[PDB]
RNA sequence: UUGGCACCUCGAUGUCGGCUCAUCGCAUCCUGGGGCUGUAGUCGGUCCCAAGGGUUGGGCUGUUCGCCCAUUAAAGCGGUACGCGAGCUGGGUUCAGAACGUCGUGAGACAGUUCGGUCCCUAUCCGUCGUGGGCGUAGGAAAUUUGAGAGGAGCUGUCCUUAGUACGAGAGGACCGGGAUGGACAUACCUCUGGUGUACCAGUUGUCGUGCCAACGGCAUAGCUGGGUAGCUAUGUGUGGACGGGAUAAGUGCUGAAAGCAUCUAAGCAUGAAGCCCCCCUCAAGAUGAGAUUUCCCAACUUCGGUUAUAAGAUCCCUCAAAGAUGAUGAGGUUAAUAGGUUCGAGGUGGAAGCAUGGUGACAUGUGGAGCUGACGAAUACUAAUCGAUCGAAGACUUAAU
């Protein structure tokens, strides 16, 4: 229930290892020349050409 | 699914008439208890007909000696030698589920 | 019938007329039984003048259930009451009549006596 | 000794000669080929390999496992075959009846009539213990806080720690199963199809393997 | 066969509104799961509004909604009447495929991701 | 087991009987293999070897015990903090109320009974059951495999024949051998018999709406009632514990001396158990001892004894499922049938709307194998899987024989 030790530094370095963010999928748009996520709309044009 | 069906086809008859629920039948069956072959009938009400194809089946209710009795029997079965339609009833539903807990002037039904 | 506190009914000519199950014979832990097998049953209710008192421990036989019977022949046959024949030790009956149809299974129990005497099988 | 693979189809049911009632189960085997034979003095055993379905050729840019890629149409074009969506083994058929590019057609299998059949099951997900191994529940009334939750996991102390095959609950099916002495009815080879009497292990479009009974 | 974390009883009544609103702006915003199953459900009035029969007229009256638009201003013609009219002589020779979904990325405040569902 | 001792725990180690899940000992209840009989046969007594698998359901008491009813091949005895309360019950025994018998002058006490009376905690570490990401296995990859080593499964009844033979004066009644069907327990599956089936069809009550009639919608457990596809399901449907091999236990032995005879043993040959190792089923090269086979890719450089970018392949992202907590696995991405639409089917419901005719009317018949239809089978690019991005090899040193 309750903790019987205090966690140390290194226990809880080792734990958040994989607690990380994750990098979009962008590419630079044909029209806008800005980035876009893949199957998104350019929110600074407004061009699709699906 | 087509390839069911064409494994399955050597196995359906034509020799069977047609009859919905209500109609009364007299279903002919081969029975071999005994020493060989012989024949025994059943006179009853069509209360249920479930679908398919080789897997059709149909249930058949009588009253004997003051208590009902119940066959059901696949329609394909080669056990069956004749099958006679005598009455055909009027009727508002498939399933006749409520013949069970009457009995009487009450079950009786109408004739078209 | 099936399970231990079943209650049946006598279809044969005897006194008893409600049985009530005690025990399914055959095998050690057997759950339920059907037309064909024997059972330990208890009498509780029955006629004045019958033979069989009112609780007594005799046999019986399966002759009409609910649940139905399957065949081989992929064909169904069902009931509408469950009843029993209080049998002697000897697979005979105990009465001399028998109502109510029964199915051809108890032929092939070697129940000889019982199909003849029965109006219907 | 004998074997072919197939696909599930479902379930039907055909009459015997006396009236009997019989459920089945159609399998279907069309393209099997043989790709590879290992011997003693060469691969330490001796077996054959088989493919049972026909993937499409090779293409610049493939995404999916329909097309073949190329490490898989040379080891294919050596037997003068197409590529093959499934490969197995058979280590109880004899190895000098059989040349590579031989067709494995499904009346090879008659008057054998037992066979096994081997197949992956379908397969539940995360269940729980009385649904994975069948155990009995608490009283449902009573005033008893115990429905289907697991029971006692060890002994006070005896051993302090739970021994190692515990049934606890997890991911149930999707396991290799085989059902043994099985029967064949009938072979159509119009339509390449084998009706086997009973049922066999996995969905209805699953990769089954047919081989001559064990025992 | 999506629920959309509601009960029966409003997973019917948000389905018969937002089919309303498109077929009365033509165009709107929503999240992905409500474009998806709103697809099917507003791809099958069109279908009835294209045989012209009173039966058909009957049936979809089950499922739209009382709803005036004053834009046309010739007599407000209802939901149901710019159906079977404006919308049915369009898509006379196309069977199937009378909508389109766009996406434009997740919402901030909430992390849904929005999507626009218009007419072909 | 009842006690003796008082060594650990009073800034706290929770009782009796169950329930749920098991494990392990052999001083063996059942099944298997053997002596000896005061062993005719059928049945027993006692003792030895054997722990592989099994070893019921109820009545009466809070119980353990114990008695009783009906069965079974059998209803074995012991240990684990009298197994088990961060798993669960609170019926008895140690709370506060009240009463009876008894004892006390009394407040009150039991060497006794009776009715009533709160069981709390979001799992840090080890342990256990599932499922992923890294690096390693001396180039980088895609498939198919050997099995060191582990796990699972092991039970048994009644009939038929041999034969009414062996045995016995009769009653009674077989022994390794051959066949046919059950009980309990495992396991896969949904054709059949059933259950479920809140986006399927139909009937019906009250009330409020679409202006009214007709036809419909909202709310009353899904308003209620009668049916029901797919999927998931047991009580339903299939299969399984089947034959043999190799060494042994208690036993019976064959030769043979020590000890001119005897003697299964001291050398040498056999025979012999549901038990031991195989045979049967599943997992397995992180088996750092990291195995084997087939096929695929292998150039340009300041000449770092290096490096870049690619190649064969694998992903990002997207449409989905036979898979699924997430991830992983599987099918596919327009050089395309993956999903949704659309057009035909199977199955389910059982006769729509409109109109016509017959009745004062409630209703009925005809048009009509009507209409409607979530998940199942086919065909069809109409709609959405666009355009793109990232990761990913040029193969060390030693002998020995070529």
């Amino acid at each position: 229930a309750v903790p019987k030790r205090r966690t140390s530094k290194t226990r809880k370095n080792k734990r958040r290892t994989h607690f990380k963010i994750s990098v979009p999928g962008m590419t630079e748009c044909p029209n806008c020349g800005e980035y876009k996520l893949s199957h998104r709309v350019c929110k600074n044009c407004g061009s699709y050409n699906g | 699914h087509k390839l069911i069906e064409a494994v399955t086809k050597s196995q359906l008859r034509t020799d069977l008439p047609s009859f919905r629920p209500g109609d009364t039948l007299r279903v002919h069956v081969r029975i071999i208890e005994g020493t060989r072959e012989r024949i025994q009938v059943f006179e009853g009400v069509v209360i249920k007909r479930r679908g398919g194809g080789v897997s059709e089946t149909f249930t058949v209710r009588k009253i004997s000696s003051g208590v009902g009795v119940e066959r059901t029997f696949p329609l394909h079965t080669p056990k069956i030698e004749k099958i006679e339609v005598k009455r055909r009833g009027k009727v508002r539903r498939a399933k006749l589920y409520y013949l069970r807990s009457l009995r009487g002037k009450a079950a009786r039904i109408q004739e078209i | 019938m099936i399970q231990q506190e079943t209650r049946l009914k006598v279809a044969d000519n005897s006194g008893a007329r409600e049985v009530l199950t005690i025990k399914v014979l055959g095998g050690s832990g057997r759950k339920t039984a059907n037309i064909g097998d024997v059972i330990v049953c208890t009498v509780k209710n029955a006629t004045p003048g019958g033979v069989v008192k009112k609780g007594d421990v005799v046999k019986a036989v399966i002759v009409r259930t609910k649940s139905g019977v399957r065949r081989n022949d992929g064909s169904y046959i069902k009931f509408d009451e469950n009843a029993c024949v209080i049998i002697r030790d000897d697979k005979g009956p105990r009465g001399t009549r028998i109502f109510g149809p029964v199915a051809r299974e108890l032929r092939e129990g070697n129940f000889m006596k019982i199909v003849s005497l029965a109006p219907e099988v | 000794t004998k074997g072919i693979l197939g696909r599930k189809i479902g379930m039907t049911q055909v009459f015997g000669e006396n009236g009997e009632l019989i459920p089945v189960t159609v399998v279907e085997a069309k393209e099997n080929v043989v790709l590879q034979k290992k011997t003693v003095e060469v691969d330490g055993y001796n077996a054959i390999q088989v493919g049972f379905e026909d993937k499409k050729a090779y293409k610049k840019d493939a995404k999916s496992n329909k097309y073949a890629n190329k490490p898989a149409e040379g080891h294919a074009k050596k037997a003068d075959a197409a590529p093959k969506r499934f490969i197995r083994e058979f280590r109880n058929v004899d190895v000098d009846a059989y040349e590579v590019g031989q067709e494995v057609s499904v009346d090879t299998f008659v008057a054998g009539d037992v066979i096994d059949v081997t197949g992956v099951s379908k397969g539940k997900g995360f269940q729980g213990a009385i649904k994975r191994h069948g155990q009995s529940r608490g009283p449902m009334s009573h005033g008893s806080h115990f429905h289907r939750a697991p029971g006692s996991v060890g002994m006070a102390s005896d051993a302090s720690r739970v021994f190692k095959g515990q049934k606890m609950p997890g991911r149930m099916g999707g396991n290799t199963v085989t059902v043994q002495n099985l029967e064949v009815v009938q072979v159509d080879t119009e339509n390449k199809v084998i009706l086997v009497k009973g049922n066999v292990p996995g969905p209805k479009k699953g990769l089954v393997e047919i081989r001559t009974s064990i025992k | 066969y999506r629920k959309l974390g509601r009960t029966s009883d409003q997973r019917k009544a948000m389905l018969r509104d937002l089919a309303t609103s498109l077929i009365i702006s033509e165009r709107i915003e929503t999240t992905e799961a409500r474009a998806k199953e709103v697809r099917s459900v507003v791809e099958k009035l069109i279908t009835l509004g294209k045989k012209g029969d009173l039966a058909s007229r009957r049936n979809a009256a089950k499922t739209l909604r009382n709803v005036e638009i004053l834009n046309e201003d010739e007599t407000t013609q209802t939901a149901l009447q710019k159906l079977f009219g404006e919308i049915a002589e369009r898509y006379t020779e196309r069977q199937g495929g009378y909508t389109r979904i766009l996406k434009q990325g997740p919402r901030r405040g909430d992390g849904a991701e929005s999507v626009i569902i218009e007419l072909v």
